[PDB]
């Protein structure tokens, strides 16, 4: 069984530059007169899409921006122009022996300009209250890069438990990120305090953006 | 136009068996190979085995030898894969691929994927709640709304707005597991003139529990 | 000793002229696709001159003018013996893989073994390809540009391509297309190069 | 006169052994599709031994043991001269019809002259057919089982097939079919066997 | 499924010119040959010439050299044939044929035919009259009816009964020319129980004069 | 130009027997390695249908009852089983030289059992009378063979002029014939006589079948 290794595991490139992905192999991949090396592109939620077959042939329906290199020990996938729709995970596969082992996978990232996050706090609804609970949700949309954290405090008491974070994948249009922090608590304990605020800090500014509300105006 | 269509979602208790279906149209199904690529939710792709419906010849990888059984039927033009002795490790998404010329070493066109979950947790209908800026509606240049889907199992769930007529400024956040239940959130932004001029709604479709909810959101 | 040596020299001149004529005939018309009779004749001369060539070299080695020509004769003898044994080894492996008489043709190194209706038809090949096309053209199968007989789209879902050393490629039916007439496109893609011989 | 005749006989034995080695090498490996260098070498020997064969026959005709061998020598000389002139006539007609160096190959009698992208690619043919199929197989044209390069369905609407004597068949595009991939079926049917040469 | 469709009927005065159309579908029209076979109403077939739309190469027979001109258009996928200096001899039916593989020496599929009439007689609408057994209706085991179409020009005319719902026991007799006008007859037989239980009618369609008649027949 | 000659010009065969059509040629038809001889079948009102191409190959979609023979000077089309749908005119064509000359054409006839004609006389309609004329029509359906004639007499006076005959082609189901004799006369002259009768004689019976009527009962 050939153990395919990809380097790097994650790569970030500026928009307009070129990307270089290398796939190492355990033993010789080239068969008698053939290479049997393939490169696949998989978007989250979509099946893998074949880009290069036999390490030197472009797949039909694929733009000519993808090219292959290497011979019998290494294989390189090169994308000279990179676009916002090129964000995916790239895999390398060998088909010279019975076990069709796949590569480790390389996630491609796009380096774009910094964008300030959009902070919006949503108080719990009456349907949640009559259901038997109360959950507050903070939305952070259109921010970059990934590195961001949310601080939750109620009446000056910072809370660690009950917060769940969910990061979205990179968009194919503006290449920005979106994250949501939800604090699910009980109804009675929700009304035991007074203030609920969402503080989001990012590397784009030293002062975090704060959204706050109370229960005495709703 | 060649294409491959699989089944929907499968939820089986541990120790049971599942039978995944893959069928093709627009080509002679008996002269094309299958691949049955397995991809874990956190790991990458993993080849399982091939099958040729013309003569029933089956090749395997060795790790799935006995775990997976490949069968095909020429009359129905449908390929099958039987997974016995299922555990929590087998919870993954399986893709069936084939080549344009019917080869076996090249995967050109794939299927939409079949998600299989192996757990003892029973299905729970989702509960949908509205999310509005209750404090002061924050009537700034651009205001956003949200739709919360909490307490459902298993994956997946489809969230759209007004039957797909509002696809601009929509962010469907991935769900996270919490006490055998998933919580999903979705945020959408609209111009301050459109809201609340037209009451927008968030649609939820959970085929596992057949809970079709069309809850709409209004100002406090 | 004057006239008889001249007479035998004239006889040898006539003999070498006859052998030159046979050489020219073999190199000009003796081919598999040009004259089957002359092809078999060329094979017979090859098979009978290989041991004659070896014997001539060992005879020119046992006698010598000095210990320089003897080494050259030994080298030529061992070289032609190596070529002889290598040709027999290759032909025997070829005839053990397939079951055709084309295994002894020096003109061909790649052979096809398509059975049409119970008879394994053997046709020569020039290159080893991953996929081999096949057209029907109104009921005349033409796999790799070789007319094999009368057939339609309902072909054999298996092909084997043999080579001199290993390389027993196995093919299968795929990409079947029909037209308004009785033509077709169904090709054969290789899926295994193992399980040698039969 | 004892030892020098034996010495020259040994020299002639070594010489005939060397010529036997060259004969075996030419008949075993010297082929167009096996070794281009040895193919050119075989052509050179043919071209240089044709006049040498004629001269040897006329020399064996001017001398004789009786008026029986002289007639045989004359017959052999005129036969090889007729073969020589016939080969030149056929090759000159072939090279006047097409513009390829394959016209001098004794192994091939039918030649294809398909120009792909401005260059007339020449490939040998085995039989003359009314219609010649062609497959693409993911952008690799394979007219008559001959790989010509990279092309798709948008081919050349003309083909010419030359033969040794007359038979300048003209073909045209027809029966174009496509598949889900980048393959094809478009064949070429003959419509004229006239207007020889160019 | 390859097919060839021509134009309808052409009636031109002597000394004029006509342009016959032939188009194909389901195949690459530029890589297929034409034949343009001419058949006189009383004589047999007669080849005219070929044309290759890919390069515009045209071959002729020699008798029609100059009488017929073959032109083709790749954009419209339509082949044309121009017949100049027309006389009474040129009145015939022309068929365009092509091969399955695009060859020129084999004619596999043909067209429905284009009838061309070269005469100075103007078109005359047909007159339809009923034909019934007026004497005693001859109510025997099987009684027959008839439809007379007299006084029309030029050919052809289509005669059916009750929009084609009565195709059993129908005999459409060929028309004969009489003083530059054609007379056609058609006889049909019906069971004695069906007539006059249901009033049958004979339909006449003359595209040359656009005379659509649906005359029905009744007992005296 | 090759002058193709067919023999016989017309052939009749019993149902179930075999048909043999021969096409003579002026010069040699076979080209270098090919014959280029074709056989076509044309029904009345329908385009010619190719049966045999290259004189030895069956056309696709054609039943296997058609076969070819001959070489380089003669070509024979053989139909071992003959059916009611095999009535047509058969042509032979050569495609070895530029002029694609066709054959003379052979009309195939089916020999069946004799059938008595069905005689029906139709008096002129009132629409014809008010139009300005009067035409009587006699219908002869389901008869065999072709040889038949109609005798027209009014009040014992046999009439030669004004009668038009139209023979129909052989049916593909029962292989019978149909003919119609129309006597177109003027209205006043139509009423100048008393009786109008149609007498049809056939080889199936020595006594002709007569249909008669008068104007004093209509």
């Amino acid at each position: 069984d050939i153990v395919l290794t990809q380097s790097p595991a994650s790569l970030t490139v500026s928009l307009g530059q070129r990307a270089t992905i290398s796939c190492r192999a355990s033993e010789s991949v080239d068969s008698f007169g053939n290479s049997f090396m393939h490169w696949y592109q998989q978007k989250p939620g979509q099946p893998p899409k074949l880009l290069i077959y036999r390490a030197s042939n472009l797949e039909s329906g694929i733009p000519a921006r993808f090219s292959g290199s290497g011979s019998r020990t290494d294989f390189t996938l090169t994308i000279n122009p990179v676009e916002a729709d090129d964000v995916a995970t790239y895999y390398c596969q060998q088909s010279s022996e019975d076990p069709y082992t796949f590569g480790g996978g390389t996630k491609l990232e796009i380096k774009r300009a910094d964008a300030a996050p959009t902070v919006s706090i949503f108080p719990p609804s009456s349907e949640q209250l009559t259901s038997g609970g109360a959950s507050v949700v903070c939305f952070l949309n259109n921010f970059y890069p990934k590195d961001i954290n949310v601080k939750w405090k109620i009446d000056g008491s910072e809370r660690q438990n009950g917060v769940l974070n969910s990061w979205t994948d990179q968009d194919s249009k503006d290449s920005t990120y979106s994250m949501s922090s939800t604090l699910t608590l009980t109804k009675d304990e929700y009304e035991r305090h007074n203030s609920y605020t969402c503080e989001a800090t990012h590397k784009t500014s030293t002062s975090p953006i704060v959204k706050s509300f109370n229960r005495n105006e709703c | 136009e060649v294409q491959l269509q699989q089944s929907g979602a499968e939820l089986v208790r541990p120790g049971s068996s599942v039978k995944i279906s893959c069928k093709g149209s627009g080509y002679v199904f008996s002269n094309y190979w299958m691949n049955w690529v397995k991809q874990r939710p956190g790991q990458g792709l993993e080849w399982i085995g091939q099958i040729y419906p013309g003569d029933g010849d089956t090749n395997y990888n060795g790790k799935f030898k006995g775990k997976a059984t490949l069968t095909a039927d020429k009359s129905s033009s449908t390929a099958y894969m039987q997974l016995s002795s299922l555990t929590s490790e087998d919870s993954a998404v399986y893709f069936c691929a084939s080549g344009y010329l019917g080869e076996n070493y090249v995967m050109d066109f794939w299927g939409q994927g079949t998600s299989v979950t192996v757990s003892s947790a029973k299905t729970t209908p989702p509960s949908v709640y509205p999310l509005a800026p209750g404090s002061a509606a924050q009537t700034n240049s651009m205001v956003t709304l949200g739709c919360l889907v909490k307490g459902y199992f298993p994956e997946p769930v489809t969230v759209t707005w007004n039957s797909g007529s509002l696809s601009s400024g929509v962010h469907t956040f991935p769900a996270v597991l919490q006490s055998d239940l998933y919580t999903l959130s979705s945020s959408v932004t609209v111009p301050s003139s459109t809201w609340p001029s037209e009451t927008v709604t968030c649609n939820v479709a959970h085929p596992a529990s057949s809970t079709k909810v069309d809850k709409k959101i209004v100002p406090r | 000793t004057v006239e008889e040596l001249k007479k035998l020299l004239e006889q040898w001149n006539l003999v070498i002229g006859f052998l030159f004529l046979t050489w020219i005939c073999l190199l000009q018309f003796a081919y598999a696709n040009r004259n089957r009779f002359l092809y078999i004749i060329k094979l017979i001369f090859l098979w009978l001159l290989w041991p004659v060539t070896l014997a001539c070299f060992v005879l020119a080695a046992v006698y010598r003018i000095n210990w320089i020509t003897g080494g050259i004769a030994i080298a030529m003898a061992c070289l032609v013996g190596l070529m002889w044994l290598s040709y027999f080894i290759a032909s025997f492996r070829l005839f053990a893989r397939t079951r055709s008489m084309w295994s002894f043709n020096p003109e061909t190194n790649i052979l096809l073994n398509v059975p049409l209706h119970g008879t394994i038809l053997t046709r020569p090949l020039l290159e080893s390809e991953l996929v081999i096309g096949a057209v029907i053209l109104r009921g005349h199968l033409r796999i790799a540009g070789h007319h094999l007989g009368r057939c339609d789209i309902k072909d054999l879902p298996k092909e084997i391509t043999v080579a001199t050393s290993r390389t027993l490629s196995y093919y299968k039916l795929g990409a079947s297309q029909r037209v308004a007439g009785d033509s077709g496109f169904a090709a054969y893609s290789r899926y295994r190069i193992g399980n040698y011989k039969l």
